RNA sequence: UUAAAUGGUAGUUUAUAAAAAAAUUUACUUAAA
RNA sequence: GACCUGGCGGUGCUUCAUAUCCCUCUAGAGGAGCCUGUUCUGUAAUCGAUAAACCCCGAUCAACCUCACCACCUCUUGCUCAGCCUAUAUACCGCCAUCUUCAGCAAACCCUGAUGAAGGCUACAAAGUAAGCGCAAGUACCCACGUAAAGACGUUAGGUCAAGGUGUAGCCCAUGAGGUGGCAAGAAAUGGGCUACAUUUUCUACCCCAGAAAACUACGAUAGCCCUUAUGAAACUUAAGGGUCGAAGGUGGAUUUAGC
């Protein structure tokens, strides 16, 4: 699959004409039709439900479709263009040479935000296939270059090979404090445990009354352990007897329903505690949705994991 | 031209059962009650027993319409598991895919 | 109705408007068996009596 | 072979202007024709270092039920021609409460559109009649007798009497039967029998 | 066409069934198939007989292959004449 | 929605390989498709058993097998009626005779129905799926025998017999039967009178005046019998009057004026007959001019409905009159009428549609600005008709007149796509126009590319199998076009073809070859120019050689040049 | 039954039995005959002639109608087709005379022709290849056991002094 | 090892189309369905008769167009209509194609009592997705 | 650094490849003797 | 005689098995009754699977039908341009098991062994480059987790001529087709499962703050007998319930299964 440059040029010629045709079909301005409008139109005109998105109908700029192919490396005379052509990795060894040169000069004169460029993405930059050990060798020099007091130019060179890790914050999101007709401050949250789904309304000020589906919590949860779960969020922050809760729970069994409410109450109560307390609650496991759900039974077995009795003979 | 003699015997049973269905329904109604005299119900017992054996609906067998396999048939498609899987695995049955969950 | 399907497509083959690859295969095999000397015996005039 | 093998003409998408009347090309639902659609649309899971397959001879695109005959331009043009057939909703019946006051009875019927040689569907015969007993001229005795006669057809929370009828082959017969049942129920509820004194 | 329309997506139904893997014996091994039925509900309101007749014909004729439709029609009717007052 | 101009008619398969690429392929592709439908219908009716399972709801009667054989085997009058309904001419007669021999009574209505079947079909079986010149009526036919057998003969029996005779060109026999009809004091119907009018004109070869008197006498007979004339009565008169070249024009107008007074509305057929009568091959066309203008004024914005079988023949004739008069505005009025409402359906069969559009487009190219002609070219071709090779010549001539020769390469491509790749007249015309005058470099390059393509069409001629033909003009033009574009290498090869094919090169080709050699300064090439012309004994060569000898010529070559002559 | 019939490819794949357990560890090589080679669309046993498929659509500028070959004409067509088959079959039966090497069944001394031309415009038409030895060497693999390979010595030479050999 | 509808790897000389290259686990994931009707939707009837008709049509078209079909059929059903989309080759003369389209559309309409259309797409040669 | 015997006979490896076809053959109605 | 490659070794060294080899953890099987397969024996009376990789297996299923079995009777160009559940899974397609709870397979070239079978890595690098297939990636399900799905080439001439199709051979007054009636049992052994042997239990109320029962009238049969009903043309037989009966069993040897 060797796509010559003239062919790619013709493909671009057909995308621009096709792009104007699609704008005409959809009644849009040919001149402000973007790639995100193209994708919306193609999805409507050619509806495909195939689970894998790479198999669906696509109309993209040929530069984004066809793979990046390296240019001819020698002229008609036959003399290759790069002095490191016969190495076979002219782009990799050209870079390796440059970094070694910079390091020699630097000596003579004398992170969360960003990750080291991964291997598959360095190969794209060089348009050369590399081994894992080649990638390690390159990174070992770049790191050495940072350890030394690299100058303003050397820092720019390194940053070519540093991507930006956007670090996800593990901070709980607080729900807005609303006010009812009577002006009582309350927060509402949601929880899910197995198949139980509970909505909890925690009032800022109260006496400690919990109503579950309109019933007093001790009557709804006769089992003590279930009542212990409802106590844990409030006991952990020393706020027993200071809030009223009106929660509704549906689905699941007795324990799942008590677990769903615990998560809902904890998420809601984050509005009325300090940020530091919210972090402690998160570190005690009071704000995490439990992902442990019933595993499916498999054909040819007794249960999810159990097998049928095995007979050697 | 039916797949085999067994399929051909089932075709004849389905035809004879259709012809006698009304007569059999009427006579059974006389038998399946406690209202009518037992003497009349005894005569109906004999009359339904004298009808041809191949009119009895219990003798019909749901065979695969393509291969005549008498077992492993899916009633919705009337196909044996083997024939159904052949058509399903080639993508020729609308909306039927491999189930993974 | 396997009688209609079979009889219809048989007629369509004799009219030259349907190519039955299956029937062609078993037709060649019957022709070659006849040359090899294996042919259906005449009814009544069987190998037994 | 004095004339050489017949050569396929170039695709007619090369003659199409960029400001054509596309609804004229795809007036009705038709299969995707790569020679008629002037889009370089590709489809197919790409092989390693490969691209999604082109549109010519692409069976994946043929499978898609395309909407090239229903472009937004066509829909707006189509509906402009179909406005003559529509009649205006009575402006008086602004809200659902106003509809109930003037038209107490609601008849629900269902039509099933499936693909095949036969249109028949045995579910289409079912008719559901709903009427609130507050819209009927019922005294105290009649209302109590009616609620007892119908049984679970009456819902106390909503005060709606639901009469579902599916005895007769046709929907029109089931509609006439449902309306008939409401009539005999109304008149029987008003009638007072002597045995009613044993309540 | 001036019709009030509201769309909601009813939950999907996935029907699954199991078949034997091999033609003969080998019971432990199965093949599991499914048919996914997805839904979309278009709730029209305050239509007249003529408007509904035209809208339904237009969208029904353009129903894509493999899509079924169930049209539930609620008709507003007046009290039967016989029910206006009791005869007894 | 409107007609899609880029597509061929919808009846064809929308695929580049299957789309028709010529006027003939259009006809043949439809004929092949119709044959397929006939073969399927033949099988369906030959083996109904296979197509008797009805799974359609609602039931579709049209998709069921048809049974054409009589299912009543009893010999009776009621069973005979079936055979007449089935149009079994031979079976009905044989059964009718058997019925008569048995002595059972056959109703007059049943006998009249049998005569209708025999009289209409001339006692011949209607064509079936599978089992012109001259008078088709035969003296020994069943209709005549049965007609005499009839014990009671009503007016309808005579009528259908007269109509049959006229239909089958038994004009004299029909007129004799009408005389017998009058002797019996039986009134004839409108349809018999319409047939009798045709018989009068066809039967004898008397001059117009006598035929007109006879026609007027039948009209007076029609009025005497209280018979009201229909539209067909007048349309036949006009069709009959076409035979009288210049003597029926004014009478024909009187007939038209009579129609309007009575209240019979002239249909398209009526006007078709008039314009055909008034349009005889004469240069002035003065009367024809007035007729067509007045007819078009009357028909403006009139939606028509089928009234006469000849309604489909109007538009082709009207466009023919406009081409003869060379009036584009009238043609646009005629075409306007075709496009109003549903009048487009009256264009007629394929050969009518091609003729109409050929005459219409040929008049546009001649009489309209090039910019509008090209719009009509885009809209009509290929969506409406596949052009004739001569219409491309007319389009090329229009382009020449407009000085828009940048489109000639496009016309060639379209010509190849419409099946004119190997039309000699078209290929020669394009080359001549391209090479007639010198053009700017870009236009000269484009013409060279088209010339190379035309040259390839000549190299790959299907006639090449029969023989090699390379017209002298074509060869000369191609060579000159190569020289002007700067492809001297390609032009140098053409010199071998001239002598090979024995085609004499024009002086302009030889005179211009000088510069090509002079710019190169290769005396060898200069002599080759002299050597060729000397073979043909062209007088310019001798005078030319001396000039070349002065400019660039090797000493040794100069001596040889003179001796070669 | 019609619905039980299969395509020719599946039939020939089963009948040939090229894939199996009997064709692996050295455990009649009948060949597939293409039966569609001589078949023309529209030709049937009855002999019906169809305008536009079996016979030309228009004869003398007139669209032909459905016709049928006479009893005796169809017999000729069938007999001719049978003869045309015996000819095609005959060609395959014919054995081409192979120039033998040192022995009838020995690969030594059999010319292989000129070496294939190189990609960079290189032609080796002067050189003549001739085999010298063909040996069936074997190794043992864990999965399959006896694994058969071919060792082939050849010699190439132009006849003017240049000459090499390779395995 | 699984067998169902898996074209087995060869020496790298065997051309396969996109449909033939994908095993059954890829249906609804990378390749779609070759027949679209409502029979197999929840609450829909007559799946059995739709299945038989599809099996027949695929065989009818294989024998009626011998050597022409270059890929599997795409059967589409909309209400009463049946649409057969076939990718054929460019070897048979156009006349013979038009005859067979008119013949097949008529014969099938009378057999299944419904309007049937056949949409032929011609390709120069079999579209090769990969060489197995 | 306890002890831990046995597994019927024969059978598990070389001469080549592949069909071909053929076209249809350009623009009305109409009429006459 | 000396080698190449593979296998194998009660073969060495080092590093390890994640429900996994040992010691450990939880619940079982092996013992009792019953349900359901198999082997044997039995019957005039199917067939196939039958170390791991058979044994509630082809069957998401046999009272007739199904059926291919047995006895008897009947038919002959036969529901089919016949038929055959007749032989051959050691001729095959098709669909699969198994290693796989694997990571290798291989076209095309180059180099090494003096041009033998064969071999081809060392990163501060020393002859390998490798399209393709698999793994992986991606997708399905509730996540990027897990679980499914997937899993090449080959190994067991592994399973299946009885899903169907089919090569070869056989039958054609029968080895084909139809009708009626009938067998599918238990000396003995064993696999899987079910219910129990009870007090963390039994019954009732309740679905979790209760009262009684608790050793020959307790715990414990889903068996036996009897009766009714359901399905069906047909029920000594199949299923449900009622009555009656109250049995072995008192926690199970060697051995053995599953689970992160
Ligand atoms: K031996
Ligand atoms: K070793
Ligand atoms: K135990
Ligand atoms: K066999
Ligand atoms: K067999
Ligand atoms: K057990
Ligand atoms: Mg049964
Ligand atoms: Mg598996
Ligand atoms: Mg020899
Ligand atoms: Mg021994
Ligand atoms: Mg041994
Ligand atoms: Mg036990
Ligand atoms: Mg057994
Ligand atoms: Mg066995
Ligand atoms: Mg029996
Ligand atoms: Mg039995
Ligand atoms: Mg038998
Ligand atoms: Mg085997
Ligand atoms: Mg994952
Ligand atoms: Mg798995
Ligand atoms: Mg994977
Ligand atoms: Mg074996
Ligand atoms: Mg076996
Ligand atoms: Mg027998
Ligand atoms: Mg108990
Ligand atoms: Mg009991
Ligand atoms: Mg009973
Ligand atoms: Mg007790």
């Amino acid at each position: 699959e060797t796509y010559t440059e003239d062919f790619i040029k013709k493909q671009i010629e057909e995308f621009n004409i096709g792009k104007r045709h699609l704008a005409n079909m959809m009644g849009e301005d040919p001149e402000t039709f973007t790639q995100e409008d193209i994708d919306r139109a193609i999805a409507y005109l050619f509806p495909s439900g195939l689970f894998e998105k790479r198999a669906r109908p696509v109309m993209k700029h040929p530069e984004q479709i066809f793979p990046r192919q390296r240019a001819i490396q020698w002229g008609e005379d036959g003399r290759p263009f790069h002095y490191l052509f016969y190495t076979g990795k002219q782009s990799y060894y050209s870079l390796m040479h440059d970094v070694y040169g910079m390091l020699l000069n630097l000596e003579k004169h004398q992170v969360i935000g960003s990750r080291w460029l991964i291997k598959e993405e360095l190969e794209e930059m060089l348009v050369e296939k590399l081994s894992d050990l080649d990638y390690m060798q390159f990174i070992r020099l770049l790191e050495k270059l940072l350890t030394s007091q690299c100058g303003a130019a050397e820092e720019e060179f390194v940053q070519r090979f540093r991507r930006s890790v956007t670090l996800e914050s593990k901070k709980q999101l607080i729900e807005p404090v609303q006010y009812d007709e009577q002006g009582m401050a309350f927060s509402k949250s949601e929880g899910k445990r197995k198949t139980a789904k509970a909505e909890a309304i925690v009032y800022k000020h109260g006496s400690g009354r919990i109503k579950v589906n309109g019933i007093d919590y001790q009557l709804y949860f006769p089992i003590t352990q279930d009542r212990e779960q409802l106590m844990f969020p409030f006991h952990f922050v020393d706020r027993l007897g200071k809030h009223d809760v009106t929660c509704t729970v549906s689905g699941g069994g007795r324990s799942a329903q008590a677990g769903a409410i615990r998560l809902a109450m904890a998420k809601a109560l984050c509005s009325f505690v300090t940020e530091d307390e919210v972090e402690w609650m998160r570190q005690a496991g009071l704000l995490t949705t439990d992902p442990r759900v019933r595993e499916r039974k498999k054909p040819g077995q007794e249960g999810a994991r159990r097998k049928f009795t095995w007979k050697k003979r | 031209h039916y797949v085999d003699w067994r399929m051909w015997r089932d075709v004849k049973r389905r035809k004879m059962a259709y012809e006698y269905a009304d007569e059999r329904l009427r006579i059974n109604s006389l038998r399946k009650n406690t209202i009518l005299p037992k003497i009349l119900q005894d005569v109906a017992d004999e009359e339904i027993a004298a009808l041809p054996r191949d009119s009895c609906p219990v003798r019909i067998r749901n065979r695969c319409v393509m291969t005549s396999r008498p077992r492993g048939v899916k009633r919705r498609w009337r196909l044996s598991r083997i024939v159904f899987r052949h058509l399903a695995d080639h993508g020729q049955l609308s909306g039927i895919q491999r189930a993974t969950w | 109705n396997h009688h209609t399907y079979a009889e219809l497509m048989q007629t369509l083959r004799f009219l030259g408007l349907y190519r039955d690859e299956h029937q062609d295969f078993m037709d060649e095999q019957k022709r070659l068996k006849k040359l090899r000397g294996k042919e259906k015996p005449k009814k009544g005039e069987g190998k037994r009596a | 072979e004095r004339p050489p093998r017949r050569k396929a003409l170039p695709p007619r998408t090369e003659k199409m202007a960029v400001d054509q009347d596309w609804p004229s090309v795809y007036p009705v639902a038709a299969p995707f024709k790569p020679s008629a659609v002037p889009l370089p649309v590709r489809m197919g899971y790409p092989v390693k270092k490969g691209v999604p397959m082109a549109k010519e001879g692409n069976l994946e695109l043929l499978k898609i039920p395309n909407f090239l005959h229903l472009t937004p331009v066509a829909i707006k043009k189509h509906c402009e021609a179909l406005k003559d057939f529509c009649t205006e909703w009575p402006a008086a019946l602004d809200s659902d409460e106003k509809c109930e006051k003037h038209f107490p009875i609601e008849i629900d019927s269902t039509d099933y559109v499936s693909s095949g040689p036969s249109v028949r569907n045995p579910r289409a015969r079912v008719v559901v009649l709903r009427v609130k007993l507050s819209s009927l001229n019922l005294d105290d005795h009649a209302k109590k007798k009616l609620i007892k006669l119908v049984g679970e057809r009456y819902c106390k929370t909503t005060d709606v009497l639901t009469i579902k009828t599916d005895r007769c082959p046709l929907r029109r017969q089931n509609y006439d039967y449902a309306v008939y049942l409401l009539t005999v129920l109304y008149h029987e509820s008003w009638n007072t029998e002597e045995w009613e004194k044993s309540k | 066409l001036g019709i009030s329309i509201k769309v909601h997506e009813p939950p999907r139904k996935i029907e699954r069934f199991t078949l034997l893997q091999s033609v003969h014996i080998y019971k432990k091994h199965r093949v599991q198939y499914e048919m996914r039925t997805l839904y979309r509900c278009l709730e029209l309101e305050h239509l007249t007989g003529s408007t509904a007749d035209v809208y339904l014909e237009y969208i029904q004729r353009n129903l894509p292959e493999g899509v079924a439709m169930e049209v539930t029609k609620t008709q507003l009717e007046q009290l039967p004449e016989h029910i206006k007052e009791p005869i007894w | 929605v409107n007609r899609d101009t880029t597509a061929v008619p919808y009846v064809f398969q929308d695929d580049p390989y299957l789309m028709p690429a010529s006027s003939l392929e259009s006809r043949s592709f439809l004929l092949a498709k119709k044959s397929g439908e006939n073969v399927a219908k033949f099988i369906i009716n030959s083996y109904p058993k296979y197509f008797q399972k009805d799974i359609a709801e609602p039931h579709i009667p049209c998709l069921m097998p048809e049974y054409f054989e009589p299912q009543i085997k009893d010999i009776s009058e009621a069973a005979l009626k079936e055979r007449i309904e089935l149009r079994k001419v031979k079976a009905s007669v044989d059964m009718f005779d058997q019925l008569l021999q048995a002595g059972t009574t056959v109703s007059l209505e049943t006998t009249n129905s049998l005569l209708d079947l025999l009289c209409y079909y001339g006692d011949q079986e209607p064509s079936t799926d599978y089992h012109q010149f001259g008078v088709t009526w035969r003296a020994k036919n069943n209709a005549e025998r049965i007609f005499s057998l009839m014990p009671e003969k009503n007016e309808h029996s005579y009528c259908t017999m007269i109509r049959g005779m006229v239909k089958h060109r038994a004009y004299e026999q029909a007129l004799n039967l009408y005389t017998e009809l009058l002797n019996n004091r039986l009134h004839a119907d409108v349809y018999t009178f319409n047939a009798l009018i045709e018989a009068t004109v066809c039967a004898i070869n008397e001059k117009f005046e006598e035929k007109w008197s006879k026609i007027l006498e039948l009209l007076r007979h029609m009025v005497a019998q209280k018979v009201k004339p229909n539209l067909q009565t007048f349309n036949t008169i006009l069709k009959c009057l076409r035979r009288f070249h210049v003597f029926a024009r004014s009478p024909a107008l009187q007939v038209l004026r009579e129609m309007k007074a009575i209240g019979i509305e002239p249909s398209l057929a009526t006007y078709h007959h008039i314009i055909r009568l008034f349009d005889q091959p004469g240069d002035p066309l003065k009367r024809s001019s007035f007729i067509i203008y007045d007819i078009m004024n009357e028909l403006m914005g009139k939606r028509f409905s089928p009234k006469d079988p000849d309604d489909d023949k109007f538009f082709q004739s009207a466009m023919s009159i406009c081409s003869s008069l060379r009036d584009l505005e009238l043609a646009y009025q005629v075409h306007g009428l075709l496009k109003t409402g549903d009048n487009w359906k009256f264009i007629g069969p394929d050969q009518h549609r091609n003729f109409y559009y050929s005459k219409f487009f040929d008049l546009i190219c001649l009489m309209e600005q090039i910019d509008v002609t090209l719009k009509w070219y885009e809209d009509l071709i290929p969506s409406a008709y596949f052009p004739h090779s001569q219409t491309m010549i007319h389009l090329l001539q229009a382009l020449d007149v407009a000085n828009r020769l940048e489109v000639i390469p496009k016309i060639w491509k379209d010509s190849k796509e419409y099946g004119h790749t190997f039309r000699s007249d078209l290929r020669e015309e394009i080359l001549m126009l391209m090479a007639r005058d010198k053009h700017p470099p870009e236009l000269q390059v484009a013409f060279a590319d088209c010339a190379a393509d035309i040259k390839s069409a000549y190299e790959s001629q299907p006639i090449r199998q029969t023989a090699q033909d390379w017209p002298a003009t074509s060869l000369n033009c191609i060579a000159i076009l190569f020289l002007r574009a700067g492809r001297t290498q390609e032009a140098w090869k053409m010199l071998g073809l001239f002598r090979k094919h024995n085609k004499i090169p024009r002086s302009e080709l030889l005179n211009e070859l000088m510069d090509s050699a002079k710019v190169s300064n290769s005396p060898s090439q200069a002599i080759e120019v002299v050597e060729l012309a000397s073979a043909f004994s062209l007088p310019i060569c001798e005078g030319l050689t001396q000039r070349v000898m002065s400019d660039f010529a090797i000493n040794q070559e100069q001596k040889e040049a003179l001796s070669n002559l | 039954s019609f619905f039980t019939k299969l395509t020719a490819d599946e039939l020939w794949k089963g009948a040939l039995a090229e894939t199996g357990a009997g064709a692996k560890k050295g455990r009649k090589k009948k060949k597939r005959k293409d039966l569609n080679r001589g078949q023309i669309i529209g030709e049937g046993r009855y002999g019906f002639l169809w305008p536009g498929l079996n016979v030309p659509l228009m004869k003398n500028g007139a669209v032909q109608t459905i016709a049928q070959r006479s009893k005796e004409e169809q017999e000729k067509v069938e007999a001719d087709m049978i003869q045309q088959r015996e000819e095609w079959d005959r060609k395959k039966k014919m054995k081409v005379k192979r120039e033998r090497g040192w022995s009838g069944n020995s690969w030594g001394g059999i010319s292989l022709g000129p070496p294939d031309p190189g990609p960079c415009g290189e032609t080796y038409e002067d050189f003549d290849t001739r085999i010298l030895e063909v040996r069936n060497v074997f190794t043992m693999t864990a999965k399959e056991g006896r694994k058969k390979s071919i060792r082939v010595l050849v010699a190439v030479g132009n006849g003017k002094g240049a000459a090499g050999f390779s395995i | 090892k699984n067998r169902a509808a898996r074209v087995r790897v060869s020496k790298g000389d065997k051309p396969v189309t996109y449909e033939e290259a994908h095993a059954p686990h890829y249906i609804a994931h990378r390749k779609g369905w070759l027949s679209l009707h409502t029979g197999n939707l929840d609450g829909e009837d007559h799946a059995a008769e739709r299945t038989v008709e599809d099996v027949f049509l695929r065989k009818f078209m294989w024998g009626t167009f011998p050597g022409c079909l270059a890929d599997q059929l795409v059967l589409k059903r909309r209400g009463n209509q049946l649409e057969i989309c076939a990718v054929v080759l460019r070897q048979l003369s156009p006349h013979k194609y038009y005859f067979l389209v008119g013949y097949s559309e008529t014969l099938l309409s009378y057999f299944y009592k419904c309007p049937v259309r056949l949409h032929l797409q011609t390709v120069p040669s079999k579209v090769v997705y990969k060489y197995l």
